[PDB]
RNA sequence: AGGACCGAACCGACUAAUGUUGAAAAAUUAGCGGAUGACUUGUGGCUGGGGGUGAAAGGCCAAUCAAACCGGGAGAUAGCU
RNA sequence: GCUCGCCGGAAGACCAAGGGUUCCUGUCCAACGUUAAUCGGGGCAGGGUGAGUCGACCCCUAAGGCGAGGCCGAAAGGCG
RNA sequence: ACACAGGUGGUCAGGUAGAGAAUACCAAGGCGCUUGAGAGAACUCGGGUGAAGGAACUAGGCAAAAUGGUGCCGUAACUUCGGGAGAAGGCACGCUGAUAUGUAGGUGAGGUCCCUCGCGGAUGGAGCUGAAAUCAGUCGAAGAUACCAGCUGGCUGCAACU
RNA sequence: AAUUCCUUGUCGGGUAAGUUCCGACCUGCACGAAUGGCGUAAUGAUGGCCAGGCUGUCUCCACCCGAGACUCAGUGAAAU
RNA sequence: GCUCAACGGAUAAAAGGUACUCCGGGGAUAACAGGCUGAUACCGCCCAAGAGUUCAUAUCGACGGCGGUGUUUGGCACCUCGAUGUCGGCUCAUCACAUCCUGGGGCUGAAGUAGGUCCCAAGGGUAUGGCUGUUCGCCAUUUAAAGUGGUACGCGAGCUGGGUUUAGAACGUCGUGAGACAGUUCGGUCCCUAUCUGCCGUGGGCGCUGGAGAACUGAGGGGGGCUGCUCCUAGUACGAGAGGACCGGAGUGGACGCAUCACUGGUGUUCGGGUUGUCAUGCCAAUGGCACUGCCCGGUAGCUAAAUGCGGAAGAGAUAAGUGCUGAAAGCAUCUAAGCACGAAACUUGCCCCGAGAUGAGUUCUCCCUGACCCUUUAAGGGUCCUGAAGGAACGUUGAAGACGACGACGUUGAUAGGCCGGGUGUGUAAGCGCAGCGAUGCGUUGAGCUAACCGGUACUAAUGAACCGUGAGGCUUAACCU
């Protein structure tokens, strides 16, 4: 989310714990955390993961603690922060299948294939 | 913290010519007993504004 | 900053503020007429007024909380059995505020508090 | 048994903050180190200045120390202000 | 006087050192007290300290000091 | 220099909780520290609590925050076989009742004998005090519920160590 | 290397990024055997580094409680 | 009889260290900063052998030349040694334009996309980290870009102290040694209560010409001036393809500023509850004090951001570079000389705020004051009595106003604070009694009882009527109007 942020992986391919090297968008953005695409190193993962640790590639914030607001005033708080691991150039989904809950702000552009494979949306 | 140079006696008594103090300009008659009060005080006798209120 | 704020904080912490009211209240309770600071009078009135608004019904929960807030068995007595009948039909307003002068050792504004039926 | 351990009194003084015309001519507050020893403490005594004493720092010898304090030579001298 | 708070292996009480009347009683509020003061350890008077058993004194000695004679040192003096 | 937040040798040491002279609250005793009244700006000091992220701060985790107790398990490299080592890590902690009208245990009254017959011995087992454990029940969000009370691990330089 | 000027030597590690650290190489400006050489368990208010935890150190401050600062009465300085 | 050779020769005869240092002076003399200069530096131009796929100037330019700046290395020693704090960082800035981004152009060896170079343009904007003390530098990753300089290489009576710049210690090297090092390493006291100017806020006095109560005009001044991403036009223009539009529209963000508290949150020692230890209220029960608010769990108002709203515009005028029209001097030519037209985020306005002390003190509306006497050195003036007006101030209750003033509401014809009533909220089924149980405890009365600054009401309390200030018709010169 912010930098120096660690945050769990929704997808399988995305290996375990990652960190928030770079907050994309923006000159001095600080905080980014509802569909924004953040670069990423792996702090730590497993070997059956496609990704390894040391590993600099792009995520898409899924789910923040602090929370996505709705329009009529509904706040949808998401206990962890995750992230779903983005190449770097295209930008594209590396995991086949998305775990947990996804919100409907992430329904724009290649976030689409987030909500198709995710289960609750 | 220190001057450069001492402030003068006019300078002084042009700081001190907002220093002064204000005169009471009106004092409140009570009806039962003629005595001057500070308006919405006691009378120093016992009289608020038109009764004994307290003893001393 | 101070919006839509009560409360006087007369330089003393929240502990010595409760027990000067309570011992002020104690003290207007038994003598009907004190002499404190103005400010000291005026919050005086918001401790003092709901110890007889709750003294108008008598029952023993309402006789233990005024000994929550008095700790004086002889100031709940006197609460619930001397005056409560007096200022029943009340409407609050039980304590009346005379400004005196100003205090001698400091030039602090001085006031009577007052019960309003003080037999005197 | 322990120049053992943890830790009060006790002895010291590692970091920070305040103070810095202070409460104080080195303190206070949070934490700190030793605390049965080469410990600490009271009461006396001894060592005197090119001297003492020093688990050594030019440390200490009365808020004074690469040579204390007091008086004398002394109105030293000062091509300098 | 009644309530409140504080300390309570002390901010309680007693000895030691040190101080020297600061002790108690009456009176006064000029200077003192970082304010007012009727109060005080302030001023000014008057009182108060009772020992065979407690300390000192005393009997003894430690470290050490002084040391007749003595030894040594230019005198003062050093050591004993 | 002061009616100065410092320094000053010994002695006594109540209750409850606690290993305790820690600490919390109280006894007995002594005090509120010789300027007060308001208002509740910035800023300064000492604290409290913080959304999300968490050392990105910074010269440096400086400071703060955390961990902290007792019992039972369990514990690595290396080693001078003493250590390391409270290594690290895990579990249990409150109340009420039963076991057991209060148990193990401690302290011991009558009584009973004996003797050089008194401050005697021996035998008793009434009363008093009483830790810990186990089992069930029960309350909170929380049971070393406050104060008090350790942060831990790996690699190195130097000096053996106090 | 508490020593290597060049030097942030060269490699490998640890990080996304490492003049620090650790381990090797020897090319020792300018190590070397009681002016002691090399290691060493334990120990250290020691020097350097890396983690876990934890948090207002930080992003970026916000609110609250007290002592000042402000006003009022009394006494009332300082450097220059 | 002297290398008394330092040769006008101190004495027969004399080396060093001081970071442990001390004294008297000196900016007569170095370090820092400022001053002069500008050799060097940086920037620009002159010529142009060349370099460029052929093709000096699209792009650079040898050999040489001339300038500009104060700006880097220096020179000097004017100043500062009876004292001008030294790098860096943090916080806060301001200026220049030799312009990094955004705007307007010219040339291009500019098919498009993207660039190069030059001109104009200073309105706004112009990263986060690792290493290390660093400015630097290397790197990792952003962005539209992460400008270049001045400001005592800005900023220590603003902060830091890693750095240097002390006293302790050690190593390498030099010296017999004390000690030394433009070596290294570990450790190592950064003081100020603001008089003046200056700002930032906020008042008092008098003036503005009789005194008031309002509402404004706008002379001046300040604030604000940033941009990305996607889509349409359009896969169109451009193109062999690959790629892909400096027009014109639409949304959506980043950073910034302003307001606000409806929401989501934080805080909330002034509300409720749980709970540990102890003490008290005689005791059980119920409560209270103290232990950081004892520890917590929640939390109303208020404040606030991390919450939500909003904005930097479009225009308009005059222009810069630039492009032109008509048009001679110069029958052709020519953007200029007379004329005429466009042309920028710069300028002036437009948006917001201040603002008549705007001494040039402005405008409009309304209210209010129309009595005598005496002296009299006459724009003239005094003294006395009578009368004090419109209004203000004081006092009091106060405010989502406030350091204090100031400002706003209300003052008995009164809702201005407190209290009271009802609600709302927040916390979570009070005490008491009864029942189940051996007891802890549970269950019922009971969503009970408490409740804050909140909402709607209510004269129960305090806002007493005086009094005070403020006046009495307002100066002299050129007009209609009638006497």
């Amino acid at each position: 989310i912010q930098e120096q942020t660690m945050l769990n992986v929704a997808d399988n391919s995305g290996a375990r714990r990652v960190m928030c090297i770079k907050v994309l968008g923006g000159s001095h953005r600080r905080y980014a955390g509802v569909g924004d695409i953040i670069k990423i190193t792996i702090k730590e993962a497993i070997p059956r993961g496609k990704v390894k640790k040391g590993d600099v590639l792009k995520a898409v914030v899924v789910r923040t603690k602090k929370g996505v607001r709705r329009p009529d005033g509904s706040v949808i708080r998401f206990d962890g922060n995750a992230c779903v691991l983005l190449n770097n150039n295209s930008e594209q989904p590396i995991g086949t299948r998305i775990f947990g809950p996804v919100t409907r702000e992430l329904r724009s552009e290649k976030f689409m294939k987030i909500i198709s494979l995710a289960p609750e949306v | 913290a220190v001057q450069q140079n001492k402030p003068t006696r006019s300078k002084r008594g042009m700081r001190r010519s907002h220093d002064a103090l204000t005169a009471v300009t009106s004092l409140s008659v009570d009806k039962t007993s003629g005595e001057k009060h500070l308006r919405h005080h006691i009378t120093a006798d016992g009289y608020y504004r038109g009764r004994k209120v307290i003893a001393k | 900053m101070r919006h839509r704020k009560s409360g006087r904080q007369l330089n003393r912490n929240s502990s010595h503020r409760q027990a000067m009211f309570r011992n002020m209240a104690g003290s207007l309770v038994r003598h009907e007429i004190i002499k404190t600071t103005l400010p000291k009078a005026k919050e005086l009135r918001r401790v003092v007024e709901p110890l007889i608004t709750l003294a108008k019904t008598d029952s023993v929960a309402n006789r233990r909380l005024a000994f929550a807030r008095t700790r004086d068995n002889e100031i709940v007595a006197k609460l619930f059995n001397e005056l409560g009948p007096r200022f029943a039909s009340r409407a609050g307003g039980y304590t009346r505020i005379l400004k005196c002068g100003f205090r001698a050792g400091d030039n602090a504004p001085m006031a009577y508090i007052e019960l309003v039926d003080r037999s005197e």
